[PDB]
RNA sequence: GCGAAACAGUACCGUGAGGGAAAGGUGAAAAGAACCCAGAGAUGGGAGUGAAAUAGAUUCUGAAACCAUAUGCCUACAACGUGUCAGAGCACAUUAAUGUGUGAUGGCGUGCGUUUUGAAGUAUGAGCCGGCGAGUUAUGAUAGCAAGCGUUAGUUAACCA
RNA sequence: UUCUCGCAGUCAGACAGUGGGGGAUAAGCUUCAUUGUCAAGAGGGGAAGAGCCCAGAUCAUUAAAUAAGGUCCCCAAAAUA
RNA sequence: UUGUGGUAGACGAGCGUUGUAUUGGAGUUGAAGUCAAAGCGUGAGCAUUGGUGGAUCCAAUACAAGUGAGAAUGCCGGCA
């Protein structure tokens, strides 16, 4: 008939990982962001439970796009009000909130799920390098 | 010769009404809506009998390729390692059943070159 | 410890002293049955099967899966074909294995 | 206006949830022993120690 | 039916300017009070017709089945005598035949007073004429007594 | 102990009866008569009769001390309403109903005695299940 | 069931011709709750009778729709024609069953009927439960099946016993 | 798919390709012959979809392999130059 | 071996309900009705058991149907 299968449930163990954007690009780090937050690279996956882990990205304010995308590609952010469009480009979010850049990038590429919106907070982004979450005794590894 | 025929009517409605229960709201309260929900759920289960394996095979391949990318090798060569050379009858789900037992799947994924 | 045994068209992970449910074999209760089809007990995989390797299992009962009521219908089409599927199966366990 | 769809039982319940009432104050009258409501008159009539109303 | 029920043709509502269901008569089969279009009527006949020869063949067959019942032996006019109506005597007769529930219908062609004198109290025992036989009545017996003088008529009737 | 006291259909809408007697569930008769004599509602003065009747029931028919008695259950059982009509405009007529309420009030002495009803229903359940059982051992 | 089980063509409707309803069953026999308590009151709780009052006049049985009460479970960042396949957790034990109750969450998920070129639709019908409710007959013809009789055949009608 | 018997249903079609007609070779337009589908047929791909490509589904299967189509994450699958 | 989409449409085998013809059985030692439950069936259904219930019902073979309701802006009565 059928082969019974079981999975780990309500015993998930998650860790803290360090990664830096010194010479990265948006897409090639955002793909790893989605991979880690989904936990699809580890065999501990369970769609009924959480699978990703904590992540810290530090100094997002030096990531660089290839080509003129920083000046010609635009993001519109419309509030519920009429004519609430905030127009941003690639070049301006470097001298402005780059945290929302990785934020909306990572949320756009995951399915609309109550866990995914709960997933997105497990990653922390600051343009600086100092944060009180540095006391987590975290496992450090590049390209994470 | 009059026959009311409301008794077997009561029985048939009752026997339609047991299975329609546990629903949110008055869905399982009246004859018509309860039967509509039962038929719709029967269709849903009929289609889900295919959908479940359609999604579980994808879950299989993703869970396997997790470990495969952990060891670097890909699923594309994995099938070549088994089916072409050293022909076996291994199936997808037993791979992850072996993954869930530590230090055993390593042996299988290492004899691929032997 | 483990074993990879295919009954019918379904391949199963089976350990020692484990009860499980497989497709119907029409086997009456009580006797001991040695199945031929088996692969990768713990090492030394044979290509199609494991040669001369037997899995000796005991059958204890035949059961049926819950009543499956299936109805086919198309909207506004005067077609409400109802049917009831019962799914037979054999509940049994293994006792021995030989190379 | 006129309703278009029937109101459900649970909408009736949620609208009725704020359509309830609270309790009331209560106090003790020293001379005329009675569990009277606070800052009101007592059974014998003395709101304070003053009772100009008839005791009947 | 729709025309048999007493009533008029007045319409409670007019044919428009109202979202009410359409009605056209005071009484309808789909309206309470009655008025079913088709029900019991005193015209249904259950008429059936079978040829005489086929019915006579069915007779001859059922007699021959009874004539081979082996529990319906011959009886003579004499033994109906010695009693007028004393069912006790006929009760002893019935007991001696070892019959309890046998719905014994007796064939008679002499109209001797003794038998129709009895056989009208208990539902079990009745006596009827040879000219009045019916196939169900013949097999309703399950035990019966035949008089020997009518054997001549039986062989004459084939 | 039940201390049940019935009323049988006094003319009040049960919606307002439940509305007034959420405020009494779980409380003690010591702090119930007073609050029932102060709240300015129509049903309030009307159910004080039932409350004191229940007090009399408890004190007389059984006769326990009753100092631990508390309000166990209020309910407004829906009886058969009355039907009337009134003329309206355009020759139309409005249809009006008169709702009454069957009221029975239960006073409990201990925070218990429902669990006993639970095992009573379980006793019904078991007598059922062994009744099913004897069908098989019957030879 | 005559519309009319019952004081029925009654009540009632229009002035008038005329139109036109609904509802029965207690229990063996009222033996119909003496008397006590609470409350003016009906009433309820006792007692007693009644086998039995949860048969107390609402008075054979009392489904469901409807309204409440509470065992346990789940729930206030949630985008859903509300369920299905899995599924932890929580509480347990049965028409002994790969047991049951609920479902944190994941995958999927645009009704019934009719109309039709085609309808999740903003085409229509349905607030809801329940009760009833619309393919039968006189004669005859055609076709199909089976039986009887039989290729100087076979069958009767009306009517009578 | 011939012939006879009996029951039919049905004459309101539309869509996609070609040949065309009309329009203005304009239409989710109108009308044909032909090639398929929907009506009367699920599903997968196409962002959903009445017809388009793969396609005709007894029931079950946390079985395998292919058709179209696809393998940066959602969303399952690849890389090499 | 062919199979097992399907309206219209056609074909075959069907189920339940009332009462009747029998052959039987059960019934205050609690019939049937009634609902609650984690049954048996390819189907209309068939059940098993308890309480409630307080008096006729049921198995099989045939017989004749006011014999089979989800919809009719349906009616009846109630609930909204």
């Amino acid at each position: 008939k059928t082969s019974m299968l079981t999975k780990e449930q309500a015993n998930k163990r998650r860790q803290w990982y360090i990664v830096d954007a010194a010479g990265l690009v948006l897409g090639k780090l955002a793909v790893k962001a989605a991979d880690l937050i989904r936990g699809k690279n580890k065999v501990d996956f369970t769609p009924n439970q959480d699978c990703g882990d904590y992540l810290i990205i530090i100094n997002s304010d030096q990531v660089v796009l290839t080509g003129n995308k920083k000046e010609n590609e635009f993001w519109y952010h419309h509030s519920q009000y009429i004519g609430g469009i905030k127009k941003v480009s690639g070049r301006d979010m470097l001298k402005k909130q780059s945290d929302k850049l990785v934020y909306n990038a990572v949320k756009g590429m995951l399915p609309d799920n109550r866990l995914s919106r709960r997933w997105i907070t497990k990653v922390h982004v600051f343009k600086g390098d100092k944060h009180n979450m540095e006391a987590q005794k975290p496992t450090t590894l590049n390209w994470s | 010769m009059r026959i009311k025929g409301g008794k077997q009517t009561r029985v048939r409605r009752k026997k339609w009404l047991k299975q329609a229960s546990g629903s949110f709201g008055t869905r399982h309260a009246s004859y018509k809506v309860a039967k509509q929900t039962v038929i719709q759920a029967a269709k849903y289960a009929y289609r889900d009998r295919r959908n479940k394996k359609r999604d579980f095979r994808s879950l299989w391949i993703l869970r396997l390729n997790a470990a495969l990318r952990e060891q670097g090798m890909t699923y594309s060569v994995f099938i070549n390692l088994l089916k072409k050379h050293n022909i076996e009858i291994n199936r997808k789900v037993l791979s992850e059943l072996a993954i869930k037992e530590p230090s055993k799947f390593n042996l299988i994924v290492q004899k691929v070159k032997s | 410890m483990h074993a990879i045994v295919v009954c019918g068209s379904k391949q199963y992970l089976v350990h020692e002293n484990d009860t499980f449910f497989v497709e119907k074999l029409e086997a009456p209760v009580g006797k001991e049955i040695q199945l031929d089809k088996v692969l990768m007990l713990d090492e030394k995989i044979g290509a199609p099967y494991l040669e001369k390797a037997r899995v000796v299992c005991v059958v204890e009962k035949h059961g049926l899966q819950r009543k499956v009521n299936v109805i086919k219908h198309i909207s506004q089409k005067h077609h409400l074909k109802k049917y009831g599927h019962r799914q037979p199966y054999t509940k049994l366990k293994v006792v021995r294995f030989v190379h | 206006a006129v309703q278009q769809r029937r109101s459900s039982k649970h909408r009736r319940d949620k609208r009725r949830s704020h359509d309830a009432l609270t309790a009331q104050a209560l106090s003790v009258c020293q001379k005329c022993g009675k569990k009277k409501l606070f800052h009101r008159v007592c059974s014998c009539g003395m709101y304070g120690d003053l009772r100009v109303k008839k005791a009947y | 039916t729709k025309g048999e029920v007493r009533g008029g043709g007045k319409k409670p509502y007019k044919q428009k300017h109202t979202g009410k269901a359409r009605q056209g008569s005071t009484r309808n089969p789909h309206f309470v009070g009655g008025g079913i279009v088709f029900g019991p009527k005193p015209n249904r006949n259950y008429s059936l017709k079978l040829n005489k020869k086929a019915h006579t063949a069915a007779l001859h067959t059922v007699w021959s089945e009874k004539l081979a019942s082996d529990n319906t032996h011959l009886v003579d006019q004499n033994l109906f005598n010695k009693t007028e109506g004393k069912t006790k005597v006929m009760m002893q007769f019935l007991k001696s035949a070892k019959l309890l529930d046998k719905n014994v219908l007796f064939v008679v062609n002499t109209l001797n007073t003794n038998l129709e004198q009895s056989t009208s109290n208990i539902k079990n025992v009745q006596v009827k004429h040879l000219d009045k036989v019916s196939v169900r009545d013949l097999m309703l017996a399950n035990a019966l007594l035949v008089e020997k003088e009518v054997l001549k008529a039986l062989e004459g009737k084939f | 102990m039940i201390a049940f006291a019935k009323q049988f259909r006094v003319r009040i809408s049960p919606q307002k009866a439940r509305l007034v007697c959420q405020l009494i569930v779980g409380k003690k008769t010591a702090d119930a008569q007073n609050i029932l004599s102060n709240t300015p509602k129509k049903a309030a003065t009307l159910i004080a009769k039932l409350l004191n009747s229940a007090i009399a029931n408890a004190t007389n028919n059984h006769g326990m001390n009753g100092d631990a008695l508390y309000v166990f259950e209020c309910v407004a059982n829906q009886g058969p309403s009355m039907k009337r009509t009134i003329p309206r405009a355009k020759g139309s007529s409005n249809m009006i109903t008169k709702r009454s309420s069957n009221l029975v009030v239960k006073l409990s002495d201990n925070p218990n005695e429902r669990q006993e009803l639970i095992k009573q229903q379980k006793a019904l359940v078991k007598k059922r299940v062994e009744g099913q059982q004897k069908a098989k051992m019957a030879r």
